[PDB]
């Protein structure tokens, strides 16, 4: 399809919107082979955490990525929306996982907190479960709110693109010398009205 | 595989859970300091008792890994203090007992009443006048009166409480790894675990009588000054030299003289430096003393107060149903939610009270990034001096300049800075007698060294020597003064405040040094410093990973406490009680007795 990048500028300011393996200036103007849209909500404090090759102790914990990871990741709070001042424990996140995961892999597949010498697992002193609720509350300040982030990536690899930025285009002015592009046909001339019968 | 490993996978989720279950407490009580109503009460008490339930099952398992195999320190302090504070050895009878005879002591201490004399009719409780009366009242009749029946009232009640009390806490600590709990509150400054920093039990008592002679001769300077003053409005109850009596020192306890300024002042003919008159003329507020309270860290560079602070903290009093109590406290609730509970009157002491309430905030602040079981200061009075140093600060005439309120064509010179320095002595000189001596009774009564009918005499015996002040009328047994008291009958150490006014002296003048500022001691303002400030910052976010000895040699490079700074804050007015003192005699009369 086509997939215009000036959709989020008329949005509000996402604060941790960054770009690392792609052009800024020619995301509008740039094909790609897919897009991808893994989408979830982080805490403050660990936003950075999930970050290309730096993995922190949060993105080896929930989701990890490539060292060169191509495209954008946009975060924004979501703290108004997503924030209760009860404690947002039905927002959940598995703050104990024990080691590195893998890129594009959800933590959905429960990695249990078991770490010394009880083979307890599951749940309890020295077999955690790595889930950890987030209690978020709207009165907290900031790395403790619910900034929602999603990754959009821009993968350009050896399958054909088919995804690129729009085309804009001015207007026709006739009986007049002028270059022209009708699609990719360059050349210059006089362009008329014809009574041909394609 | 290893102790340290497995420690650390429990106090992954414990750390997680003293956040939440402790945040949720904290807010509980929050919310009823804010609104008082009985469902407040309901809240804040359940939400209490399920906290210090649940730290029990996490402090089990704390105990199920010994403290013998720790490398990292870590692990071992915060087992420790899991150990500690949320373990026990008394059996069901005895801890019942022992907090039975707490919430007795608490209710006899503030249900108890003192009515008028010769009558019944009228009764009033110790808050509302008695306070007020030995501030206010200085009738020799009335003030004996008030003060023999409500000592009575109080001590007589609660003596043998106290007497069961002091031996269930014996029982107590020696069931501990304590010889007594008098041994228990002198394990409050321990350290373990680092050498060169680790501080040894039996020096508490030996540090303590190494300054406090030096400083007597001091004392009683002052004490050459006052019986001069008191008899000039008492001539004929005071002896000239003989110890004072015990009730008229303008509050129940003894604790200051500065209450006495204008009793004791030294020249009442030059007007204070005051703004609160200036405050009303320039539309001042509450919220412009706290704005201008935060731009004192804006300054100095500590981080100032997030907007989230400003706008749930109640400034003002809402009255009505919506009753609450304004005591100045720096709630310590972390997850970013740090709220001053104050109302603020439009006067420099309540911009001094909001600057020493900030403080406290501003270390909570700036060392919350540590776990939240090492989220402590070096010791008790660390915290309380890091506000006490700002608030000290903030009584710097030329900053009070700088405010605006006070013009800048203010002076300075002999009446404008002395008279400040003996309210200031009279606060700080005035209190140590008693705040040692307290101590020191505790210690003996906990220890055993006096026989029980000899309990109270020996209270009476240091009263005319350390303090110089006899009674007025003789106490026998049945009395029990200390049970007058807030921190001895509702058993809390007071210890603290010993510490804390040793160790803001020393952060004062590292910050005075560190900063390149001349001029008296009287004078020093850190608001356009950024070395005293950073090198105080570089404290507030340490936390508990450092003991006290090492805190303070990082401040002025020195490990263990010291008064030096204190004798240079006061030493004009050291050379003030040498020179006017001449022919007054120096010390106290212990066998003078002004009761026939
Ligand atoms: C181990 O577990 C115990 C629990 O038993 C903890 O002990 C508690 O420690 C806290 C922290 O000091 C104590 O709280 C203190 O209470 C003082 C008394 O306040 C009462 O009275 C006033 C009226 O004067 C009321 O308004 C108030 O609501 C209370 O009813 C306060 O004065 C103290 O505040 C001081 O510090 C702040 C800065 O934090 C200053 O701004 C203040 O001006 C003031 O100087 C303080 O809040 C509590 O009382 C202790 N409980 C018991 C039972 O003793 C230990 O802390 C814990 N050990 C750890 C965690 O290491
Ligand atoms: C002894 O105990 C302390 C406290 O538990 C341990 O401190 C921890 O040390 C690790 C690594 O030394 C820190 O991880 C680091 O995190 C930062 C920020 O995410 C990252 O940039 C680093 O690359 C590293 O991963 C960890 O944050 C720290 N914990 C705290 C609470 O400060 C210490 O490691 C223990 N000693 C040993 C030998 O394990
Ligand atoms: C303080 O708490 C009381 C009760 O805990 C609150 O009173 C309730 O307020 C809610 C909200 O308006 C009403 O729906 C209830 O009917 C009230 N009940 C009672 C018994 O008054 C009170 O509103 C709280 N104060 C503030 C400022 O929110
Ligand atoms: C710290 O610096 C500020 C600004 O440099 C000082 O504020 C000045 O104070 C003088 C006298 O009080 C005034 O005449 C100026 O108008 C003030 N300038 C500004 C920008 O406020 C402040 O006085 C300094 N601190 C101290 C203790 O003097
Ligand atoms: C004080 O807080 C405000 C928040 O409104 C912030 O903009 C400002 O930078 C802070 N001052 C300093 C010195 O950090
Ligand atoms: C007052 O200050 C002046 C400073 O010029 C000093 O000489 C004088 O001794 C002071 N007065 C007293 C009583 O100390």
């Amino acid at each position: 399809c086509v997939a215009d990048y000036s959709v989020l500028y008329n949005f509000a300011p996402f604060f941790a919107f960054k770009c690392y393996g792609v052009s800024p200036t020619k995301l509008n103007d740039l094909c790609f082979t897919n897009v991808y849209a893994d989408s979830f909500v982080i805490k403050g404090n660990e936003v950075s955490q999930i970050a290309p090759g730096q993995t922190g102790n949060i993105a080896d914990y929930n989701y990890k990525l490539p060292d060169d990871f191509t495209g954008c990741v946009i975060a924004w709070n979501s703290n108004k929306l997503d924030s209760k001042h009860s404690g947002n424990y039905d927002y959940w996140y598995r703050l104990f996982r024990k080691s590195k995961l893998k890129p594009f892999e959800r933590d959905i597949s429960t990695e249990i907190y078991q770490a010394g010498n009880k083979p307890c697992k599951g749940k309890g002193p020295n077999c955690y479960f790595p889930l950890q609720s987030y209690g978020f509350r709207p009165t907290y300040g900031v790395g403790h709110q619910p900034y929602r982030v999603v990754v959009l990536s821009f993968e350009l690899l050896h399958a054909p693109a088919t995804v690129c930025g729009p085309k804009k285009s001015t207007n026709l002015v006739k009986n007049k010398c002028v270059n022209f592009n009708f699609n990719g046909l360059t050349g210059t001339g006089v362009l008329t009205k014809s009574n041909k019968k394609f | 595989s290893t102790i340290e490993e497995q420690a650390k996978t429990f106090l992954d989720k414990f750390n997680h859970e003293a956040e939440d279950l402790f945040y949720q407490s904290s807010l509980a009580s929050w919310n009823y300091n804010t609104n008082i109503t009985e469902e407040n009460v309901q809240n804040m008490n359940n939400a209490g008792d399920k906290w210090s339930a649940f730290l029990k099952e996490q402090s089990t398992l704390a105990q199920m890994y010994p403290l013998q195999e720790i490398q990292n320190l870590t692990v071992k302090l915060q087992l420790q203090a899991l150990q500690q504070n949320g373990s026990s050895v008394l059996s069901e009878d005895k801890s019942k007992r022992l907090n039975t005879i707490l919430n007795t002591m608490s209710t006899i201490y503030s249900t108890g009443k003192v009515c008028n004399p010769d009558n019944p009719q009228e009764c009033l409780l110790l808050e509302p006048g008695l306070n007020e009366i030995m501030a206010n009242s200085l009738d020799y009749n009335e003030r004996l009166w008030a003060w023999e029946s409500w000592r009575s009232e109080v001590g007589k009640q609660l003596r043998p409480l106290y007497e069961e009390y002091v031996v269930l806490k014996n029982e107590m600590a020696r069931a501990n790894h304590y010889e007594d709990y008098g041994d228990y509150w002198r394990g409050d400054y321990e350290v373990n675990g680092v050498d060169g920093y680790d501080y040894s039990r039996g020096q508490l008592i030996e540090d303590v009588e190494h300054t406090f002679e030096e400083i007597k001769p001091l004392y009683e300077h002052l004490h050459a000054y006052v019986r001069a003053k008191l008899m000039n409005a008492y001539p004929s109850y005071i002896s000239p030299i003989g110890c004072l009596p015990a009730h008229l020192l303008g509050d129940m306890w003894g604790r200051f003289w500065t209450n006495l300024y204008s009793l004791t002042v030294p020249f009442g003919q030059k007007p204070n430096i005051d703004v609160t008159d200036a405050m009303v003329d320039q539309a001042w507020d509450a919220q412009r003393i706290f704005k201008e309270a935060e731009k004192f860290f804006v300054s100095v560079g500590l981080p100032n107060m997030t907007q989230g602070f400003w706008e749930n903290s109640m400034l003002t009093d809402p009255g009505n149903v919506q009753k609450a109590v304004c005591h100045p406290t720096a709630w310590d609730l972390g997850k970013g939610d740090f709220r001053i509970l104050m109302c603020t009157k439009v006067t420099m002491d309540d911009f001094l009270t909001a600057h020493h309430e900030m403080g406290h905030i501003q270390y909570d602040m700036a060392y919350a990034a540590q776990p939240f079981l090492l989220r402590n200061g070096a010791n008790e009075g660390f915290h309380e001096a890091v506000g006490e140093i700002m608030s000290l600060s903030a009584a710097t005439p030329k900053h009070l300049k700088s405010i605006g309120l006070l013009s800048p064509d203010f002076q300075e010179d002999n009446e404008t800075e002395i008279n400040f320095l003996l309210k200031q002595a009279l606060t700080i000189v005035g209190t140590l007698p008693f705040t040692y001596m307290l101590e020191k009774w505790r210690w003996m009564v906990f220890k055993g060294e006096i026989p029980k009918d000899q309990w109270m005499k020996k209270w009476w015996e240091m009263k005319r020597e350390i303090v110089g002040v006899v009674e007025p009328v003789p106490h026998d047994e049945t009395y029990c003064d200390p049970a007058s008291l807030f921190h001895v009958s509702n058993d809390y150490s007071f210890i603290r405040y010993y510490t804390r006014t040793l160790y803001q002296f020393q952060f004062q003048e590292a910050l005075c040094q560190a900063a390149k500022h001349e001029g008296p001691l009287h004078k020093c303002d850190i608001s356009n410093s950024t070395e005293a400030g950073q090198k105080l910052f570089n404290m507030l976010r340490l936390g508990k990973s450092e003991p006290w000895t090492l805190a303070l040699e990082n401040v002025v490079g020195a490990k263990n406490m010291n008064v030096r700074p204190l004798l240079n804050y006061f030493e004009p007015l050291f050379t003030w009680l040498k020179d006017q003192n001449k022919n007054s005699f120096v010390g106290w009369s212990t066998d003078w007795s002004p009761y026939a």
